[PDB]
């Protein structure tokens, strides 16, 4: 009724996948040139959505 | 700035869209993007802006 | 956000009722998930109708509905003199569910 | 498929109420399936008061979002709703219904009566 | 010697293969697995710490005078395949094609790689 949030896909990643690859890191990704250090602020994001 | 109840508008178009220029304009409170990737932004070409 | 129904319904046994209900939003959404209850004073409210124009097991198939627009209607065929209840309609919303005001029926005679 | 309530029937104002739905003849740890509560004050239409799901994801009416909390059991089949701060306007029949996505509410249990006073 | 790791960071970050053998047979999983600073076996074994994820696991027939062992590593569209001969015995010099062995359908991405080996 609210939404169903348990269901999640990727948003942000590094480069493109290849057939049948699989990736389950979370790792917080850096789109910027200084290293947030997983301080989710500008060019820094949680990969899954 | 104009006033909400009156907002200003102006349309963009023959140019070369390069959004890095207005990533020096704060710290940063909001900046979210709908249909389309922060990431892709200086990639994509429009036709309506 | 509040579903809009008539205060009550008559007829003679035999005519054919019509109960509406009316969304007054767009919250709705594809307003494809309405319902239609039916209840008597002192007894639990049972399902009529469901997914707009369904019927749950241990429902006369004189009872059938439809949509047009963001409107849905309740029809009742071959009404009968125990069809005297409050008919209230359901649906979602973008963050509940609504229940309308409820119509009451009278059979005349 | 059926569902019983129980619970209190007269309660003070500014307390708290508690309500408990037994039900047998289902699962509520199965998909697509959930227990909610609705109520009716006298010479109004039925109103929403909770939800909770098979994954103990916990839904509340908008209004009462701040009153409510909803609870379950799943090793007694029974599901616990208690609601704070009771008004002497708090009076209504309260219902425990299976809940579904297709057809919103149904199975209701005959409700019980709760005045406050 | 008697296994290998395969993987990128070789840490709990990202998805490792990991193949060791046996007396009996061969064990083969992919998993998060946080590597030991210097794996090996020990006749137990140290090879890994801990693990969080895991995925792909297989069991079956071991891979493994003295004598000579041969493998084909390839790793095409997440499938691990594995080519294998053996003979009796720097390289002897002459002709001798290996076949196949396995066929993993990991969706693994391998960079890097390290030989375990068990100490007495
Ligand atoms: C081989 O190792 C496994 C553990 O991975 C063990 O359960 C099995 O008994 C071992 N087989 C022999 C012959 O030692
Ligand atoms: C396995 O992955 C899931 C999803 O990212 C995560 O919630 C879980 O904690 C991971 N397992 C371990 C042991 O970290
Ligand atoms: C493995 O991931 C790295 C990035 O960490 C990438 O540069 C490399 O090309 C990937 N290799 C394969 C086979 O996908």
């Amino acid at each position: 009724v609210s939404g169903n949030y348990n269901y999640l896909y990727r948003l942000f990643r590094k480069s493109n996948l290849k057939p049948f690859e699989r990736d389950i890191s979370t790792e917080i990704y850096q789109a910027g040139n200084k290293p947030c250090n997983g301080v989710a602020g500008f060019n820094c994001y949680f990969p899954l959505r | 700035f104009a006033s909400v109840y009156a907002w200003n508008r102006k349309r963009i178009s023959n140019c070369v869209a390069d959004y890095s220029v207005l990533y020096n304009l704060a710290p940063f409170f909001t900046f979210k993007c709908y249909g389309v990737s922060p990431t892709k932004l200086n990639d994509l070409c429009f036709t309506n802006v | 956000p509040v579903l809009t129904q008539p205060a009550s319904v008559s007829g003679s046994p035999g005519q054919s009722i019509t109960i509406s209900c009316t969304a007054t939003s767009s919250d709705v959404g594809n307003y494809n998930y309405v319902s239609w209850y039916q209840h008597h004073p002192g007894k639990a409210p049972k399902l009529m109708i469901y997914e707009v124009s369904n019927r749950p097991s241990g429902v006369s198939n004189r009872f059938s509905g439809s949509k047009s627009g963001n409107t849905a209607s309740l029809t009742i065929s071959g009404l009968q003199a125990e069809d005297e209840a409050d008919y209230y309609c359901s649906s979602y919303t973008s963050s509940s569910l609504l229940f309308g005001g409820g119509t009451k029926l009278t059979v005349l005679g | 498929i059926t569902l019983k309530e129980s619970g209190p029937t007269l309660v003070k104002p500014t307390q708290t109420l508690t309500l408990t739905c037994t039900f047998s003849g289902f699962s509520v740890t199965t998909s697509g399936v959930g227990v909610g509560w609705i109520r009716q004050p006298p010479g109004k239409a039925l109103e929403y008061l909770a939800l909770i799901y098979w994954d103990d994801d916990k839904r509340y009416s908008t209004s009462l979002k701040s009153r409510l909390t909803i609870t379950k059991d799943t090793s007694k089949n029974q599901v616990v709703l208690t609601m704070t701060n009771m008004d002497p306007v708090d009076t209504a029949t309260y219902y425990c219904a299976r809940h579904t996505i297709p057809s919103i509410f149904d199975y209701w249990g005959q409700g019980i009566l709760v005045t406050v006073s | 010697i008697r296994g290998w790791i395969f993987g990128t960071t070789l840490d709990s970050k990202t998805q490792s293969l990991l193949i060791v053998n046996n007396a009996t047979n061969v064990v083969i999983k992919v998993c998060e697995f946080q590597f030991c600073n210097d794996p090996f076996l020990d006749h137990e074994f140290r090879v890994y710490s801990s693990a969080n994820n895991c995925t792909f696991e297989y069991v079956s027939q071991p891979f493994l005078f003295k004598n000579l062992r041969e493998f084909v590593f390839k790793n095409i569209d997440g499938y691990f395949k594995i080519y294998s001969k053996h003979t009796p015995i720097d390289l002897p010099q002459g002709f001798s094609a290996l076949e196949p062995l396995v066929d993993l359908p990991i969706g693994i991405n391998i960079t890097r790689f390290q030989t375990l080996l068990a100490l007495h």
